């Protein structure tokens, strides 16, 4: 579900992307754990305040750069299980009737 | 034991032409071999020109005539003019 | 046994890039393999008799130079 | 809406095509192709050994030819109004320098 | 008298004394004619000279001070004569002449 | 002795290809070949002379030909090898 290097999803507008889990955000501690180990914010690492706050999870999406890596608050980030993967389908063929609806 | 080469002569020259360009090892081995073979190639050609003739001696105007042979326009004149001067330069001397 | 097979397509790749081409066809690798081993032996031939004539069991750089010089590919840099 | 960059295909190419004709290092890895020339040096002798210097020489000589072979190979298959090398080009390649 | 080289008889660089010996040891003919390790001296240090000039360019236009086999290579396939003299020969770490073929570039 | 190299008549050369297996000719190519030839007689003309008077002599010998020949990786054989 949440964990330090498992599996996650993220929402990004009308799509969900897979990605893997590498900073868990403490709020009350201000301090993040991660994997290369309580570690406060870093020199480059930085939380915005509305997702500083709540659970948040710096993640890298698969498929991906590496230079695409967000941190993303308890909001968008589910449990990665089956139904998760299949409201992901939903959401690709809701991409592709739209593109579809575009062209034709 | 001790092995020659033409090391020290071609740090001369360098330093004629470009008194102040260093050079690596590798280099330098590649322009030793780069004169070893010039010379094998000369030298045998001017063997067989000296055989072609049925001459005993090899002169230097057998070295001419197989630096003509083998040098491409330019760089022949040159080589010749080259040869000619210092020759006559030598003997003079 | 196959180090046939350890010529990798991406260093066949670079090779060709080197020699500067742009699209490569599949079929391309073996039969650059393929060509490679035939030089391979043609000049290891020389080399190992070379070696042979001088009574020794170690294979020269010298030895090498000498059978690139008497098949037209003259290579400097090693003596 | 999120895409992921890509450069169009021939792009890379033309990148390695000049990296690849401004450095001189070796291409191939050394130990891969130390074990085939000596895997080939046992059909004429048993038991050799080898200086280093021999195989760097090897590598040289056989990397300097390929490429020659690979640019012969290019202008053959461009006559060809073609882009794209197949091995009929390196044969046509071959027989016009005399190898076959 | 003081032993007075060759060479500065000549007054080249090149050790005619050692040329001399060499074309002696070579197996090319019996007798050997007295000015020709002079002519062979000379003619050698010329061909240096010339491939060293144009290498000193190469490596001076890479901001370099010392000369390298690319620089090397560079000199010797630019030039005409020269590569043609050259043209069965392999340096090492050479490199290869940067060029790419029109029709392979983008249009 | 001027263009002489328009002596090598086309049919010459229609010939010459067809020796060499050669079916359907362009007529743009009659020129090149003449050029081409014109080149290598040049190349072993030049040597053919040099090894001439090098031996100080006033006729050109089949068997310098030979030689030149033989310098330019080209060996004949049957000229008095």
């Amino acid at each position: 579900e949440f964990a330090l290097g498992g599996r996650c999803l993220a929402f990004h507008g009308p799509l969900m992307y897979e990605a893997k889990i590498l900073k868990i955000w403490d709020p009350s501690s201000k301090m993040y754990t991660s994997i290369p180990k309580p570690q406060k914010l870093g020199e480059d690492e930085s939380i915005p305040e509305e997702i500083i706050n709540g659970k948040c999870f710096f993640i890298h999406y698969q498929g991906w750069k590496s230079s695409w890596d967000e941190w993303v608050g308890y909001d968008r980030i589910r449990a990665y299980n089956e139904e998760n993967i299949a409201m992901k389908k939903r959401l690709a063929n809701e991409a592709k009737e739209a593109k579809k609806s575009l062209l034709e | 034991t001790r092995k020659e080469s033409y090391a020290i002569y071609v740090y001369k020259v360098l330093k004629q032409v470009h008194p102040d360009t260093g050079i690596s090892s590798k280099a330098m081995s590649i322009m030793n071999s780069f004169v070893n073979d010039v010379f094998e190639r000369i030298a045998g050609e001017a063997s067989r020109l000296a055989h072609y003739n049925k001459r005993s001696t090899i002169t230097s105007r057998e070295i001419q005539t197989a630096v003509r042979l083998l040098l491409p326009g330019e760089l022949a004149k040159h080589a010749v003019s080259e040869g000619t001067k210092a020759v006559t330069k030598y003997t003079s001397a | 046994r196959d180090n046939i097979q350890g010529i990798t397509k991406p260093a066949i790749r670079r090779l060709a890039r080197r020699g500067g081409v742009k699209r490569i066809s599949g079929l391309i690798y073996e039969e650059t393999r393929g060509v490679l081993k035939v030089f391979l032996e043609n000049v290891i031939r020389d080399a190992v008799t070379y070696t042979e004539h001088a009574k020794r069991k170690t294979v020269t750089a010298m030895d090498v130079v000498y059978a690139l010089k008497r098949q037209g590919r003259t290579l400097y840099g090693f003596g | 809406v999120k895409k992921p960059h890509r450069y169009r295909p021939g792009t890379v190419a033309l990148r390695e095509i000049r990296r690849y004709q401004k450095s001189t290092e070796l291409l191939i890895r050394k130990l891969p192709f130390q074990r085939l020339v000596r895997e080939i040096a046992q059909d004429f002798k048993t038991d050799l050994r080898f200086q280093s210097s021999a195989v760097m020489a090897l590598q040289e000589a056989s990397e300097a030819y390929l490429v020659a072979l690979f640019e012969d190979t290019n202008l053959c298959a461009i006559h060809a109004k073609r882009v794209t090398i197949m091995p009929k080009d390196i044969q046509l390649a071959r027989r016009i320098r005399g190898e076959r | 008298a003081k032993a007075k080289t060759r060479s500065s008889r000549a007054g080249l660089q090149f050790p005619v004394g050692r040329v001399h010996r060499l074309l002696r040891k070579g197996n090319y003919a019996e007798r050997v004619g007295a000015g020709a390790p002079v002519y062979l001296a000379a003619v050698l240090e010329y061909l240096t000279a010339e491939i060293l000039e144009l290498a000193g360019n190469a490596a001076r236009d890479n901001k370099k001070t010392r000369i390298i086999p690319r620089h090397l290579q560079l000199a010797v396939r630019n030039d005409e004569e020269l590569n043609k003299l050259l043209g069965r020969v392999t340096i090492a770490q050479g490199g290869v002449l940067p060029n790419i073929q029109s029709v392979l570039l983008p249009k």
